[PDB]
């Protein structure tokens, strides 16, 4: 099963799941502002993908020295916790587990 | 993959213009890109070809829209609202991959089409 | 399913769950205290069976800020911090390393 | 199967292949300039480690706050898009997916 | 799950105050945090009501305990050589997951109890 | 792991030397150099099992590191006085490690005077 959204502000996650792996690839850019610490309420990781346990994953900002992070709580709604942000190509690609 | 722009001209402040990009092969996604001149290439939009999802860069949001027309093997992008600022060659690009809004990850590119407002 | 937990020094957290050849982690907790760049974390040691074969750099970021650093879990498991000095921020970072 | 090679400009990249999961580590120290966005071309990643879709490998520079990424294409041939830099030890373990 | 704090009130300079916490519901990590109006609300302590391990945030280190009783189904956080500074809302929270340290990564929450330290 | 560094001394501008790492009791064998007052840099890596090799920033297109004799050779030449340090050797399990900290096991080193 694969899947696709823009979680908010932007940002797309791109999602496939092999077995009790969850392959991700953060894509899009940042076309509106973004709160630091803030949910992504465009679209929610759908149940299938979402994990036990929050996953935190590491991305960097396309042309400079920037990294933030997304949380993937059990929720599957998604949570920025890079400063407050309103441009940039996030990019990031990994796997979290499920059960 | 083989890409072709039609449309573009001359148009006013607030009008309306329709691109056209006619593709050729076998590419899922068709990517809209824009370059003034001695400016930064930016990203407008993309569709899937398949699945008809569309994402809509920084550049032009609320005031675009991407479409396809199956067959013809069309790509198309509506320009609404149309300010001299959106003056730029518009270009469509090609990539197995969603969600690319960089110019390096798109492989298969098309001649452009000006567009002055 | 072995899991495991343990604050490695200045109030950096580190939580492990092996899985076959594949170690899962999770950094969590808060910098308490001053880390100095490139040193050992010597409040706890990663025990011997999520110890991997070769060096791995566990990349983590800092919540609010565009920082990253990264966390070197070597043979011998006592982690190294290869961020610069500090003494304040909220490490996360999730991800997978192998072993043997 | 596992491989190492210096994509260019001294970074290294060590592979291991699980699978359908490629686990990685970035190695080595930047010997000479890399341009922003720019392609690594001394050696590409071998046919049986290239994924199906393009990924993004999130990475640390040794002693700061500094964070990049080297996406993988379909092709092999690495681009670099961290800023242009001439300096700095890279550093990052992770994996991708091959599908 | 359902949290609710109790102790708390008035004491001085150099004093000692226990927090209980009621939890009622189904394990998660037991935390603890602190407000003071118009200041950031800090990370105090966290608890795992399955194994017992305790976390202490940089706010109170040396000078907070956190411990569980199940049944009384109970989280108590003890709290030392505590200063006009301490003076806050005490807010007991619930997640799945340790160690979380932000507000944002708790799930359940406590109405709260204040403490005022003169 | 056992490491004794061999070679070295004074040369001139422009001159070649040859240092020899003799290992006894890792895969991958390392060259650091420290210059007094200086930052270690690393200089080569050289890997026992398989003979792949890696060249760091310092001595890039002026050296050569080699396998033989439980020894690994360091061919260094268009010697200058700034090249002038003590050249040490290391050991680890891992490809392709360029910091100090990443190595387990050291040799006493050799000084190398140029000009």
């Amino acid at each position: 099963k694969s899947w696709s959204g823009e979680l908010g502000g932007g940002i797309i996650l791109s999602l496939r799941k092999k077995g009790t792996t969850v392959e991700y690839s953060i894509g899009g850019e940042i076309s509106s502002s973004i709160l630091a610490n803030s949910n992504l309420v465009n679209r929610s990781v759908p149940n299938e993908f979402c994990p036990r346990n929050r996953c935190s994953l590491v991305g960097h900002m396309v042309g400079g020295w920037n990294a933030f992070h997304i949380d993937i709580p059990s929720s599957g709604v998604c949570q920025w916790f890079g400063p407050t942000a309103s441009s940039g190509t996030p990019r990031g690609t990994g796997t979290y587990p499920i059960d | 993959v083989q890409l072709v722009e039609s449309g573009g001209g001359l148009v006013q402040a607030g009008d309306s213009l329709r691109l056209s990009c006619a593709v050729s092969g076998r590419s899922n996604v068709i990517g809209w890109f824009r370059q003034a001149p001695g400016k930064e290439r930016e990203f407008v939009a993309a569709i899937s070809w398949s699945t008809g999802s569309t994402y809509y860069g920084r550049s032009m949001k609320g005031r675009c829209a991407a479409s396809r027309d199956n067959a013809k093997n069309t790509v198309a992008l509506q320009l609404n609202s149309l300010k001299p600022e959106d003056t730029a060659v518009y270009y469509c690009a090609a990539t197995l991959d969603w969600g690319k809004t960089l110019s390096d990850e798109y492989d298969y590119w098309g001649q452009g089409t000006q567009v002055t407002v």
